[PDB]
């Protein structure tokens, strides 16, 4: 009840703290504004506006405006002066008079932080906010700007609103280990006939691309039969063209042990597994490791 | 009771009042009144999660204290921490070595030359360090032998000491 001068003594001492520079005075603006918030309300806001504008000038655009919507309730002309770029004016003309006080402040925030390197990310978030409020007006604006990694995010979102996804994924993959992983996972998830077709026109073969074709055959041809014969053909064609095959014998031994269970089937699996181990152990790898070790020791001295 | 008994009051008073409240300026002022070692730590703990650089300035404003600041600066990101050590230099050489180790070790020329300045500042493990830095290159036997020569000279200045 009687802690009024508690705030007045603290706020006077906060402003009383000298501030030489731009960020120092802007740091003090965060202190006294919080002191004013908790406790001439217009003149303190005006002196705060001149302190932020009279500063860092690059960072004050995000500092001043972030506490402007709260300051306005306790606006359109002040935000346009501070935000002042071509795409921002295009964003304003679509959702200023049509929709708001939430929308008109959000667009000035988008033009302040960007004007960028995060343009494909910010443009994808702008279309997701505009379309939600399965719209074909905002999605076409993203589709038109796609022709002129990040595009796969807008492609997977527009298709969700795998028939229309193939139209977008074909255009995306036509134009990076992460970029091909998105297009390969999309064509594999859509499906078991077309999953194998996408694997043949993408996986080709590599250590990741060869390992992806094996993982595709495990899921697509899992509830069918010819997984052992197809996997043996892939390891043979990869080893001949392209010592580092410790994950093919390990993933195959875990796939056989993980299968639900007889005696004749299990004994046949032991014969097939031991045949690869015997043929692998007699193909030049403990002997290959000691050979490079002797050459490495000889190369130095 | 003044700065003696008052501390005995004040440590519990801080722990409690911070436990209570919603407003920066009042508690900030309260630490201000308060300030006239652990107080810095309570206060800094407050600033990081309510009030950040300002806190770093406060820590900037003993070895354990140096260790802390460096930790909080690392929390604000890596770049400051290498910077922090330079402040740190003025057992401490083990810490400056501890920071310099991942500094140039992850790297930069001023930092490597600083690694030399620190290794020379005052040690066989450090010899293993410089030898590691030399070995890392796919930086010359001459500079390396010169380095061992300088460290040997340090062995000379050390042995010369009474």
């Amino acid at each position: 009840n009687s802690i009024e001068e508690t705030i007045s003594y603290k706020r006077k001492m906060e402003y009383e703290t000298i501030l030489s520079n731009n960020a120092y005075d802007y740091d003090t603006w965060w202190l006294y504004l919080d002191l004013i918030s908790e406790s001439q309300t217009f003149e303190k806001a005006i002196v705060d506006s001149r302190p932020k504008e009279l500063s860092n000038v690059q960072w004050k655009r995000y500092i001043y405006l972030w506490m402007r919507y709260i300051c306005y309730v306790e606006n359109s002309l002040l935000e346009e002066e501070l935000f002042q770029d071509d795409i921002i004016p295009h964003k304003h003309f679509t959702f200023s008079k049509i929709w708001m006080y939430k929308f008109l402040i959000r667009h000035d925030d988008v033009p302040k932080a960007r004007k960028l390197g995060k343009a494909i990310g910010l443009c994808p978030k702008a279309k997701t906010f505009k379309g939600y409020i399965l719209k074909e007006f905002d999605r076409v604006r993203k589709i038109y700007e796609k022709f002129i990694p990040s595009d796969l995010q807008i492609w997977s979102q527009y298709g969700e609103l795998g028939d229309w996804d193939r139209v977008r994924g074909i255009y995306t993959i036509a134009l990076s280990d992460f970029l091909t992983k998105e297009a390969k996972i999309v064509l594999l998830q859509k499906y078991t006939f077309e999953t194998e077709s996408q694997e043949f026109e993408k996986a080709r073969l590599r250590r990741l691309e060869l390992n992806q074709y094996s993982p595709q055959s495990w899921i697509e041809f899992a509830m069918y039969p010819t997984e052992q014969q197809l996997l043996d053909l892939a390891k043979l064609q990869s080893e001949n063209v392209d010592e580092f095959e410790i994950t093919d014998e390990n993933k195959l031994e875990a796939r056989k042990v993980f299968e639900e269970a007889v005696f004749f089937k299990e004994k046949d699996d032991k014969q097939g597994r031991l045949s690869i181990l015997e043929a692998l152990k007699d193909y030049e790898y403990g002997t290959e490791l000691d050979q490079e070790t002797v050459k490495k020791r000889f190369p130095k001295v | 009771f003044p700065p003696e008994i008052q501390y005995e009051l004040w440590i519990e008073y801080l722990e409690v009042a911070t436990s209570h409240q919603l407003s920066p300026e009042h508690i900030r002022f309260l630490f201000e009144k308060a300030l006239k070692k652990t107080i810095f730590i309570a206060y800094s703990v407050f600033e990081e999660r309510i009030s950040i650089s300002k806190s770093i300035e406060i820590l900037r404003r003993l070895q354990l204290w140096r260790m802390c600041i460096s930790k909080a600066e690392s929390t604000l990101g890596p770049s400051v921490t290498r910077e922090l050590y330079q402040e740190c230099i003025q057992k401490a050489v083990e810490f400056v070595i501890k920071f310099s180790d991942f500094e140039s070790s992850i790297g930069a020329r001023e930092i490597l030359a600083y690694g030399a300045k620190l290794l020379p500042p005052s040690e066989l493990w450090d010899s293993f360090e410089i030898f590691e830095l030399k070995h890392g290159d796919k930086t010359y036997k001459d500079m390396l032998k010169m380095k061992k020569v300088l460290e040997s000279n340090m062995l000379i200045d050390s042995a010369s000491v009474s």
